[PDB]
């Protein structure tokens, strides 16, 4: 119901392709110190 | 010289596009600010186009018609008249792909008939919004 | 509107100028002679009716 | 099929292909407008400079459409003579030399 | 009879039968009253006191008041403004006209920063910037410039039902636009079905219930509020969506396309759109038109500028009884309005944004744009040590409002050609610019004259272009409503007796009321004479309702008509087109040397002038000092004196002279109010835009022939017909990258032949005539080093003649010009003057040349006429009277019948009674025809004025009757017999002309369209930039541009190679235009053309496009 | 059959003459003559761009920033906005106002590509090619001769 | 408003029947593609140079 218009409004053109950019990086969340600690003794 | 008979439009390819040019233009700038002479490797440079005076190089190392047809060895613009300007073309080498918009946009979609593609769906692989299989084993 | 351009054609001499240019084929119509002297008649709508 | 192509055209292909094996192809003729009438036309130039400039210069350029340059339109872009009036060969190549009685009078 | 007022009036006798109720109002007020409102000037103030004291707020204080409060996100701290105020003007009129700096006032605005949590106040007093300022004349003054902010007819804010049909269902389908002000639309449709469509922002349509549903109504709310609706009850049972927010979901799916919807999103997005009104603002006139509309309030005060759900609940409503077909109707709490649909045209829905609305809308904008900075900056920045003074940015506010003054198409160049067209280009409705329909959007039907426009807005004058009803003008008595409308003056009649209050109403109580007219039979007491009359109702319709049911009358005749088609007298006999012409071209008059008054006009030649600004007007009573040809002091009653500066031969804005000349002595006494210096067409107070000739309508050798007018040299000998017309050269002294350029006499090689008018530092002498490319300003620039061609170096050394590196490029007068010089105005950096960035010494030349009549100038009369002048024959082989005064022009007859204006004809006739003067000789009573002529109008001297109102003037009868006794000029001779016609001498080959020909006293003008202006020609010069083409334009050499349609022409005769050669080597064959010019010169053959520059362009466009479009030879 | 009909249109085109197919898509981006896009320094010191220059800067631009990116080594998120960017700059390039909003300069104008010189009434392709402005010209006002 | 493309335009006539005589030369790049350089004749030639 809801969460299927949710997958219907994930799938659209959005032609500005700066939204399309925005709904792109909105895949990502973001980090807290101790796993940056970690990526940067990993790299 | 006259002579004209026949005019033939057709869909240029890449071979074709690097032949046409004289030069590859590699950098965004087009004038130098202060001594308002056009930038080496530019949009205007004088080696991939043309010089901008009559039988002049860029260094001014052959400046008259006894010297034409020849290139400075230096400067590297070749030294002749300056309505070449008008007339010779250049080319950038896309570090990536692309697709032509009349091609592809246009109603009817050339690209989606000739792939038996939608534009609805051929507009989201070309625009990096979906996938697409290319081979299948 | 009609019979009053017929009374003012039948009582117009010949030589009147106006008829003179009217009937000679030089200019003109002859319903611009009837909006000058008798009737203007009837005249349109902005949507097109009368 | 539901193609439009000139009648001239149409019966030399006939002719051409009644040989070689016979089989007719059907044609029924067509009232068209003016618009669709001179958009499909042979010359790209005349088409594309009179409207809907891209969509006629995109697909002439996908059928690799040779002008010809024999109208009175291609002809003045171009700018050399156009083929009507004093422009065509007949009296565009005429030949003038004083007459022989007159030379010799001369 | 005469004026009667605006004292010093030429005693000019009228013709009209009936009485001006009402006085013409201030003809300016359109511009004045609405800046002094966008201000609020005290005058106002008391003004608005007077006509509606409850809210007397000036515009900066509205959109001040609007601002006002700006609180950060975190609403710990507020922003407030106050108190618009103005200092003094910086710099007086002419001196900003002089220097070209704009004419403007500082704005003081006091500023509160207020703190919520710890608590202060910091007030300050923010310069805000400049402001321009109108001047007295209704116009404002930029970079020395003048300008004049037109009047705007937009679409007002509202609601509006409409209806259509559909041929493939024969129903009729209703629908609203809830138009508002910078928000979203709202249309509620009824579509083919019987379904009812809510299509919101654009987007794929809506049943009501989901709407409803959305604002929080139940279903049995619905029914309770539409139970009689069918298409409701329909639309309620197709809803196939129950519950309040499953409609919110979908409508936040519809609306957010591609954004996860949450309930408090959708709970709060849809009362953003229409609730918060940060992002929706129907305005004062929208909220007016709405709450009339449908009747909510009555008597409450214009507040609370968004929607509210009774309104929105009301308006589905009011469809739904206008679909059923109701005729009225009742919404609770509001008293009951008539279900009607909406004229898009009719002046109830048509509003004007005049110059203060205009001002005070870039205003808001700059003050949003401020504000987006304003409460940016008011989180970033740290806490407890800021003031409005950090805060506020007036960048972006001067910057709208310098955009809007500067490059606008409502902030127009003022036309001065003459006063008139001074004052019509102010009072001017124009209904296309920014917020309104362009001409390509501009449909058939907004072009009409819909029958609210009387006495609103003229039907006749509108440019004849490709902008006819699109332009226009307010009526002579027209007033504008508060809230933007056209309100007009009328006659209230109460019971039968025409009363004498004046009611000023809009077209919505024009359309309520029945409006009778102002010829209509008096009896002397405000009693109608006849029971049956003529009397308008609401919808255009014209009939006759008895001699009581008329409440309204109108104030006078023309007041349907404009200020410029008001002066032309006989207006009633012309033919609307060619009185629209008439009206078009009489504001294209040019300012001759004389400017004569005309014999017959109207009532409106003394009040277009003192009004128009450009006749010198005594403020206040009192004795003339002393007069000159430069000032006039004038010793008022108490001890002051006050000095009157002229403005002698100044330019105007289409090189036109603007003298103003006195017409006072030195002795005489002056009441305020009275002229005291004429104008530049102007005449002992009146108007005077051309001269009274001696007018023939005769054929003559087919040199009148198709509008062609033949006129005396009389008119070239006398100075007659002559323009003193003024041009400004311009040339400034710049930096630049090799040096700097300089003003001097040291040009490089031309003859010290040429070099005799320059005085010594560059620029000529006062009053040296000039001819085309002579030298104005010896200007030479640095060249640097460029090698030479081997043959002028021998050339050079051969006399001896050094490189001279510099470059001349001085200011030569362009070509076709002459005339004297007047006046030489330069500035200089050494002077510390207002001097653009770069820039050394500038100067202007003005050039000034008297042209006089010619063959091919226009002229035209009061009705429409008009011709480029055939000839000017001698004065003794025109067609002559049997005194030996000869006729000045000769019009011709076939173009007077067939164009329907015969008002030339009547304006003839009386001109010459006007010239010869009549008596009628009352000896045993009146004459029948003079029964009902006004007095002192029995006799009339020789070149007597008069004047006929518009639609009250000289009958016919009446002019037959002057006609017939016209006293002789000097012996016994009455030259022109009751007929109107006159027999005249062949003054070229001897013989009395066989038929009498009519003559009279004719005025006419000089159009604007002089020759010198438009005669041009181009062997060779100039070449455009990209493409290789010639120029154009006339003011570079330029070329004429031979068509697409002249091609077809040319290919339709056979014309091969003239085609050939107007294509290829006279526009574009680079190489091949030196070619035909050397084989010119040289005498050879003209070369053969080559390929031309357009089709290389071409070409190379075409491969830049990735299309191999190669050329096969063959 | 239509769909088959309208395809065999473009299929046919292709198979009849010479062309192959691969020239849709676009490798090497050519460029117009400086003259044909000049640069002016117009009387004042001030200089006139012919709008065809910031659409090739914005292109030179955006393919010098994608070599980086991919000489550098740079996630497939960043390589492929670029390439979206690459793609819409070229779009831009050849036919403004087709794909997304008109790429906009100063005032909210929109920009003139190569598509918008060759269409329209003011085009090369209509006028300026027919219609010329020629030398050896001139004009006035005119009046009646009745003794010519 | 006038304008100038930074240039200037030399009036002189082809002198075609003498030139000063030029040598050419012949640059390859790394994939095997040719180009031919008209230098001249009293002048230095670069090994390394952009085709
Ligand atoms: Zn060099």
């Amino acid at each position: 119901a809801l969460r299927q218009a949710r997958k219907d409004a994930e799938l659209t053109a959005s032609a500005d392709s700066v939204r399309a950019y925005l709904k792109q990086i909105g895949k990502v969340a973001l980090l807290n110190a101790e796993e940056e600690v970690e990526l940067a003794k990993r790299i | 010289v006259n002579f004209f008979d026949e005019l033939r439009i057709g869909l240029a390819t890449a071979e074709d596009i690097r032949q046409w040019s004289y030069g590859e233009v590699k950098k965004p700038e087009t004038i130098n600010y202060r001594t308002l002479k056009p930038e080496k490797d530019g949009l205007f440079c004088e080696k991939i186009f043309g010089p901008t005076r009559d039988w002049e190089c860029y260094c001014g190392k052959y400046k008259r018609v006894r010297f034409k047809g020849i290139i400075c060895e230096r400067c590297g613009v070749e030294v002749t008249r300056a309505k070449v300007r008008r007339e010779r073309m250049g080319h950038i080498e896309l570090a990536a792909p692309v697709t032509h918009i009349w091609y592809f946009k246009g109603v009817p979609s050339r690209l989606g008939y000739l792939l038996d593609l939608a534009p609805k769906d051929l507009e989201k692989i070309i625009y990096f919004a979906a996938y697409v299989i290319t081979s299948v084993d | 509107t009609d019979e009053v351009g017929q009374a003012l054609r039948e009582h117009y001499p010949d030589d009147n100028p106006i008829i003179t240019i009217v009937d000679s084929g030089a200019t003109g119509n002859f319903t611009q002679t009837r909006t000058l002297a008798g009737m203007k008649g009837l005249v349109t709508n902005p949507k097109g009716e009368f | 099929p539901g193609s439009l192509i000139d009648r001239a055209e149409f019966e030399a292909e006939n002719r051409r292909v009644v040989a070689e094996g016979g089989e007719p192809a059907a044609g029924r003729p067509v009232l068209m407008g003016i618009t669709k009438a001179s958009l499909a036309t042979d010359s790209w130039l005349s088409a594309a400079s009179f409207q809907e400039t891209t969509r006629v210069l995109t697909d002439a350029a996908i059928n690799c459409r040779s002008d010809k340059l024999n109208g009175l339109k291609e002809n003045v872009i171009i700018g050399k003579l156009i083929p009507a009036g004093t422009g065509i060969n007949r009296y565009r190549n005429i030949a003038v030399q004083p007459t022989e009685e007159a030379r010799a009078a001369a | 009879s005469s004026n009667n007022s605006v004292p010093g009036a030429p005693n000019r006798v009228s013709f009209a039968k009936l009485r001006e109720p009402l006085e013409v109002p201030g003809l300016l007020d359109v511009q004045t009253d609405s800046f002094e409102w966008l201000i609020g000037s005290p005058r106002w103030r008391e003004s608005a006191a007077e006509r509606g004291d409850v809210n007397p707020v000036g515009g900066l204080e509205e959109v001040l008041y609007e601002l006002s409060p700006i609180e950060d996100f975190s609403g710990s701290m507020s922003l407030s403004f106050s108190d618009p105020r103005f200092d003094d003007v910086k710099a007086p009129v002419d001196e900003c006209k002089d220097k070209d700096m704009t004419y403007a006032a500082p704005l003081f605005v006091t500023a509160e920063f207020i703190n919520n949590n710890t608590g202060e106040i910091k007030s300050q007093t923010v310069f805000m910037g400049d402001f321009p300022m109108m001047t007295e004349k209704g116009t404002f003054i930029i970079n020395g410039t003048e300008r004049v902010v037109v009047s705007q007819l937009v679409r007002s804010p509202g609601v509006y039902f409409d209806e259509t049909i559909d041929k493939s269902t024969d129903k009729t389908l209703h629908s609203v636009k809830v138009i508002p002000s910078r928000g979203a639309w709202l249309e509620f449709d009824v579509d083919k079905r019987d379904t009812v469509g809510v299509r919101i922002d654009r987007k794929r349509r809506q049943p009501v219930t989901v709407l409803l549903k959305a604002l929080g109504w139940t279903s049995e709310q619905i029914v309770e509020r539409f139970g009689f609706s069918e298409i409701m009850r329909s639309t309620l049972e197709k809803d196939n969506t129950v519950g309040t927010d499953e409609a919110l979901l979908d409508i936040y799916r519809k609306l957010r396309p591609g954004e996860p919807p949450t309930k408090e999103s959708a709970q709060t997005l849809l009362e953003n759109l229409f609730f918060k009104e940060k992002r929706y603002d129907l305005a004062r006139v929208g909220r007016y038109k709405v709450n009339k509309k449908l009747g909510l309030h009555v008597g409450e005060p214009i507040t609370s500028s968004t929607l509210t759900e009774e309104d929105v609940v009301a308006t589905i409503e009011y469809l739904v009884r206008l679909h059923e077909g109701q005729t009225t109707m009742t919404v609770p709490g509001g008293v009951e309005v008539p279900v009607e649909t909406d004229d898009i045209d009719h002046f109830g829905n048509r509003r004007l944004r005049t110059v203060g609305e205009l001002i005070q809308n870039q205003i808001r904008v700059g003050m949003s744009r401020m504000e987006r900075v304003v409460r940016e900056r008011m989180t970033t920045q740290d806490v407890e040590a800021i003031t409005p003074q950090t805060l506020i940015n007036i960048r972006p506010v001067v910057a709208a409002i310098k955009e809007f003054f500067g490059t606008s198409q409502l902030s127009q160049f003022m036309d001065q050609n003459n006063p008139l067209s001074g004052l019509t280009h102010k009072r001017r409705l124009s209904a296309l610019g920014p917020g309104g329909l362009s001409r390509e959007r501009a449909g058939l039907e907004v072009r009409d004259v819909h029958p609210s426009h009387y006495g609103r807005m003229c039907p006749i004058e509108t440019p004849e272009g490709p902008n006819i009803g699109l332009i226009g003008s307010l009526s002579v008595y027209a007033r504008v409503n508060p809230f933007g409308f056209i309100e007009t003056p009328y006659r209230k009649v109460v019971d039968g007796v025409v009363s004498d209050e004046i009611v000023y109403l809009t077209a919505d109580e024009e359309d309520r009321h029945v409006v009778a007219q102002a010829n209509s039979p008096i009896d002397a007491d405000g009693r109608f004479v006849e029971p049956r009359v003529l009397v308008r109702r609401k919808a255009g319709e014209v009939e006759y309702v008895p001699s009581s049911e008329v409440d309204y009358m109108d104030v006078s005749p023309r007041q349907m008509v404009s200020v410029a088609t008001a002066m032309i007298p006989f207006l009633e006999h012309d033919d609307a087109n060619r009185a629209l012409m008439g009206a078009n071209m009489q504001r294209q008059a040019v300012p001759l040397v004389r400017s004569e008054a005309p014999l017959v006009g109207t009532g409106m030649e003394l009040r277009a002038a003192i009004d128009a600004g450009d006749v010198v007007v005594a403020e206040e009573s009192g004795v003339i000092e002393e007069v000159s040809a430069d000032y006039i002091t004038v010793m008022h009653d108490n001890g002051t004196r006050r000095t009157y500066r002229m403005r002698k031969f100044a330019r105007s804005n289409h090189g036109t002279c603007a003298n103003q000349c006195p017409i006072v002595d030195a002795g005489d006494r002056v009441e305020a109010g009275q002229v005291i210096a004429d104008g530049p067409c102007t005449d002992d107070g009146e108007m005077a835009l051309g001269k009274n000739l001696l007018v023939a309508i005769m054929p003559w050798e087919g040199h009148n022939y198709e509008d062609a007018i033949i006129l005396s040299n009389r008119l070239v000998e006398e100075d007659v017909l002559t323009s003193i017309h003024i041009e400004e050269h311009e040339i400034d002294a710049r930096d630049t990258k090799l040096g700097a350029e300089e003003i001097t006499r040291d040009i490089p090689n031309i003859s010290d032949e040429v070099l005799a008018d320059l005085d010594e530092r560059g620029i000529v002498r006062i009053g040296a005539e000039v001819r085309d490319g002579d030298i104005l300003v010896g200007k030479v620039t640095p060249k640097g080093e460029t090698e030479l061609t081997p043959e002028e170096r021998l050339l050079r050394a051969i006399f001896g003649e050094k490189a001279r590196e510099v470059r001349d490029t001085s200011l030569k007068v362009p070509h076709g010009e002459s005339g004297k010089v007047i006046g030489i105005r330069v500035f200089s950096r050494e002077d510390e003057d207002e001097l653009p960035a770069g820039v050394n010494e500038l100067v202007r030349v003005y050039v000034a040349q008297k042209r006089k009549i010619s063959d091919g100038d226009k002229l035209a009369g009061r009705h429409g006429n008009k011709g480029v002048i055939g000839k000017i024959l001698p004065v003794e082989d025109m067609p002559f009277l049997a005194d030996g005064t000869p006729v000045d022009i000769i019009l011709n007859t076939h173009g007077v019948p067939r164009r329907m204006n015969i008002g030339q004809i009547l304006e003839t006739h009386l001109g010459w009674c006007a010239h010869s003067g009549w008596k009628v000789d009352a000896a045993k009573g009146v004459p029948d025809w003079a029964a009902r002529l006004p007095d002192e109008l029995l006799e009339a001297q020789p070149n007597a004025i008069v004047s006929t109102p518009v639609f009250d003037g000289a009958q016919e009868a009446e002019l037959q009757g002057l006609l017939s006794c016209t006293l002789p000029n000097r012996d016994g001779d009455v030259l022109v017999d009751a007929d109107g016609k006159a027999m005249l001498f062949d003054g070229r080959s001897g013989e009395p002309f066989p038929y009498p020909v009519t003559v009279g006293y004719m005025y006419i003008m000089k159009l604007h369209h002089l020759v010198d202006d438009k005669i041009h020609a181009r062997s060779t010069g100039p070449y455009s930039m990209i493409t290789q083409q010639p120029l154009g334009g006339k003011a570079q050499f330029g070329g004429q541009r031979f068509g697409e349609m002249e091609c077809w022409a040319m290919q339709a005769y056979g014309a091969a190679y003239t085609l050939q050669e107007l294509l290829t080597i006279k526009s574009d064959d680079t190489v091949g235009r030196v070619k035909v010019y050397e084989a010119i010169v040289k005498g050879e053959n003209i070369p053969e053309p080559g390929i031309p520059e357009s089709f290389k362009v071409l070409l190379k466009e075409l491969q830049s496009l990735c299309l191999n479009v190669e050329v096969l030879s063959s | 059959k239509l769909r088959a009909l309208k395809r065999l249109k473009v299929v046919a085109a292709f198979q009849q003459s010479g062309n192959s197919p691969m020239g849709m898509v676009l490798d090497a981006v050519p460029v117009i003559p400086p003259e044909l896009r000049p640069m002016v320094q117009l009387d004042g010191g001030r200089f006139a761009t012919s709008d065809l220059n910031d659409l090739y800067r914005r292109v030179i631009n955006r393919n010098n920033r994608l070599k980086r990116l991919i000489d550098l080594g740079a996630p497939e998120i960043i390589v492929n906005n670029e390439k979206r960017m690459l793609q819409e700059s070229v779009d831009a390039l050849f036919d403004n106002g087709r794909r997304g909003r008109p790429v906009t300069g100063p005032g909210n104008r929109p920009l003139k590509s190569l598509s918008d010189l060759l269409k329209g009434k003011q085009g090369r392709f209509r006028q300026n090619l027919l219609g010329k402005r020629v030398d050896y010209s001139g004009r006035s006002v005119i009046v009646v001769g009745p003794q010519l | 408003l006038r304008g100038s493309r930074l240039g200037a335009v030399s009036y002189e006539t082809d002198r075609n029947h003498d030139l000063a005589p030029r040598q050419i030369a012949r640059y390859r790049t790394d994939n095997g593609e040719e180009f031919e350089v008209p230098f001249a004749d009293d002048a230095e030639i670069p090994g390394t140079w952009l085709c």
